[PDB]
């Protein structure tokens, strides 16, 4: 029953907390906790390849992606392995996270630990934007905060 | 939900605005798309705005330089500023959400290019 926690913090005011709880070995992993300071709306939401913070969050590298595929939604096939869709903030700019997927890991080719967990400024379009960008980071924009991924328990 | 108004027929160069207007829960999660759809084709999506403030806008491919999209935040208002229109461009649009689950269809508007 391996867990993980994310403190995801930036340059701006968004900031928040994210675990990770994986109770069986290859199963699906729930990811929940609160990201604050954000715009009202949708807001990308992604693991990145490499837990380095020495240069921001410009450092994480590209989407988690040790398939080769392309950008895509948490439901499509085609996907990143690090493409967890987004989160939604209320008025108050609150996004209670609240997610299960069965492509990340806490171990296995598809362990996220030690990578970094990113909230990005817009929308994901899942992939569906028609254009190259959206093959590759499905246009969400800036990196507002980050962190890398760590044991928990 | 989704009410959507300004399309017609409109000659090869010209012009239009369609509009829509969206339901304010819809319209609050600052994520909202037009999609065009030709006969028997699935809907491509076209125009997406997502973000804060006046929000930020992005275009696929076929219409990148002649479309722009906005939003009236009050309103719950999205528009498509169509120019440069080509007859390729001939199809039903609609605007729903993107980047989540899409809510049920409205009428959409037909656009017509042709002289
Ligand atoms: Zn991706």
């Amino acid at each position: 029953a391996t867990k993980a926690v994310c403190v995801l913090k930036g340059d701006g005011p968004v900031q928040g907390i994210i675990n990770f709880e994986q109770k069986e070995s290859n199963g699906p992993v729930k990811v929940w906790g609160s990201i604050k300071g954000l715009t009202e709306g949708l807001h990308g939401f992604h693991v990145h390849e490499f837990g380095d913070n020495t240069a921001g969050c410009t450092s994480a590298g590209p989407h988690f992606n040790p398939l080769s595929r392309k950008h895509g939604g948490p439901k499509d096939e085609e996907r990143h392995v690090g493409d967890l869709g987004n989160v939604t903030a209320d008025k108050d700019g609150v996004a209670d996270v609240s997610i299960e997927d069965s492509v990340i890991s806490l171990s296995g080719d598809h362990c996220i630990i030690g990578r970094t967990l990113v909230v990005h400024e817009k929308a994901d379009d899942l992939g569906k934007g028609g254009n190259e960008e959206s093959t590759k980071t499905g246009n969400a924009g800036s990196r507002l905060a980050c962190g890398v991924i760590g044991i928990a328990q | 939900q989704l009410q959507e108004s300004g399309g017609g027929l409109v000659q090869p160069g010209g012009s239009l605005r369609l509009s829509c207007r969206a339901s304010e829960t819809l319209f609050s999660l600052y994520a909202m798309g037009w999609y065009r759809q030709a006969p028997g084709k699935q809907p491509e999506l076209i125009a997406t705005i997502s973000g804060g403030g006046e929000g930020t806008g992005n275009y696929a491919d076929p219409v990148k330089g002649r479309f722009t999209i906005s939003r009236n935040n009050a309103d719950n208002m999205v528009f498509l500023q169509m120019n440069n229109l080509k007859p390729e461009d001939t199809a039903v649009y609609y605007c729903n959400v993107y980047g989540t689950n899409l809510a049920p269809w409205g009428q959409g508007t037909q656009v017509t290019v042709s002289s």
